[PDB]
């Protein structure tokens, strides 16, 4: 398989960044893209082991391949332009590819405007729960910068993936402001039994993607690091 | 150099219907892919054609390209929940010196909407776990010919119809979310620019 590192990261502009790849088929050829929302384009690609030749846009990236297994993406100087999501790539014989999961980076001129979700779970109605004898939880997650969440359900310590709905894409807060804290939403409708039981215990988790411990903070406010941000609610029966 | 034009940008099928994507070039591609890149996952390969006029099936997926070597398009039959993704067309680059690299198109970003078969469209309000103070208003069980806009309100968020967890379609149903901190907002009136079913169920906290 194909592994990237990392999958999500935060860095600066000027900083100096690099996107790890690995394979263990020991694949020839080798490929970094970014995918900006005018699709999938070439950075540099590897034809074999210290072979590097550019690619679509080289301009800012630096690549090398001294080992055949490892093809490291390496941001000199980065720049809000290189805000994207990374894919690498690999090929034994041409031309099928196989791309690894994905990095998502995202550069800023400042770590002022990093910020952790606030997560908060809203309780179903009990009109809905006496008109389709069934409850809907809504889980809020609001006020985070970038986007770096997952959201995920858990009700008594097992993962709730029937009658879940999460948002496709977060919701800008101020779409017209730039570099504006984000908002996601999501849903799980259980049948009104199985709320109306007070054991059963909802609780919703947003992994949020932050800063690492080899940051600082001169600021006031809690240095906001990669952490779970988490709403709890229990069923009641009336 | 070369360009792959792929179109269209978006497709928005309903569920158990067909799909169909155009992948149109300039120049000849000897060998034309096609990739399905899941969210929050890569891109995977779909199917390979190295034959020109070969049209290959493999069950649901169905895809070819002409012997002008310039064209292909690629079909999804029953469209299922797991079908969501971007999907780009990419053909083996001509020549040597390009080879093993692969131009690809800009993509067709899919969305597969539930089939609803008994709507019972209504708005309710939901009250925060911690403080009552707070509430959201929850649009739901509309059918997919109701379609969620957002609001002339700079201070009211508008959620549009969330994508359904692939794991298990139980309880498949649509919903909006819509929530504010301004005293003057009333779920009655937060999907006020919209248009919403006639029979919409508003009760009262």
């Amino acid at each position: 398989g194909i592994t990237q590192s990392p999958r999500y990261k935060i860095t600066e502009t000027g900083r100096q960044v690099t996107l790890m790849c690995h394979q263990t088929w020991s694949h020839s050829y080798m490929f970094w893209y970014r995918q900006d929302l005018h699709g999938l384009r070439l950075i540099y690609y590897s034809a074999a082991a210290d072979i590097t030749d550019k690619g679509e846009v080289p301009d800012g990236y630096v690549v090398s391949r001294s080992k055949t297994e490892n093809f490291p993406l390496t941001l000199e100087s980065a720049t809000r332009s290189q805000t994207s999501v990374y894919f690498c790539a690999s090929s034994g014989v041409p031309p099928v590819q196989f791309f690894g999961p994905g990095t998502r980076l995202t550069v800023l001129e400042d770590l002022n405007k990093v910020f952790p979700p606030e997560v908060a779970v809203f309780e179903p109605s009990e009109a809905e729960i006496s008109h389709t004898q069934k409850a809907t939880l809504v889980c809020l997650a609001t006020g985070f910068f970038p986007d770096h969440v997952e959201l995920s359900w858990w009700v008594n310590g097992k993962e709730v993936h029937s009658g879940v709905c999460t948002d496709p894409q977060p919701l800008k807060e101020q779409p017209a402001l730039n570099d504006s804290r984000y908002a996601l939403s999501s849903r799980l409708r259980v049948s009104a039994t199985f709320w109306q039981n007070p054991r059963n215990h909802f609780r919703c988790q947003v992994q949020f993607y932050g800063l690492s411990e080899n940051d600082e903070w001169t600021q006031d406010r809690a240095k906001p690091v990669t952490q779970i941000v988490s709403a709890e609610a229990w069923g009641r029966a009336d | 150099m070369q360009q792959l034009n792929q179109s269209p940008q978006s497709m928005f099928i309903q569920e158990g219907e067909d799909v169909s994507m155009n992948c149109t070039s300039s120049s000849i591609f000897n060998t034309w892919l096609w990739y399905k890149q899941e969210p929050g996952e890569g891109p995977v390969l779909l199917i390979a054609l190295y034959k020109a006029g070969e049209l290959t099936s493999n069950g649901r997926l169905t895809a070819q390209f002409g012997i002008t070597r310039k064209d292909s398009f690629l079909n999804i039959s029953a469209s299922i929940p797991s079908d969501v993704g971007i999907y780009f067309c990419a053909g083996q680059d001509v020549g040597n010196t390009n080879a093993g690299k692969s131009t690809f198109g800009d993509g067709t970003t899919l969305t597969v909407k539930p089939n609803i078969q008994n709507p019972d469209p209504a708005v309710y309000q939901l009250r925060d776990s911690k403080s009552s103070d707070k509430s959201v208003c929850l649009f739901t069980d509309f059918d997919s010919q109701t379609n969620v806009s957002q609001s002339k309100d700079s201070d009211v968020y508008i959620t549009d119809k969330c994508v359904l967890d692939m794991r298990s379609m139980d309880f498949k149903s649509n919903s909006a979310v819509a929530w504010s901190n301004k005293s003057d907002f009333a779920c009655a009136n937060a999907f006020n620019n919209s248009i919403i079913p006639e029979d919409t169920f508003f009760p009262s906290p």
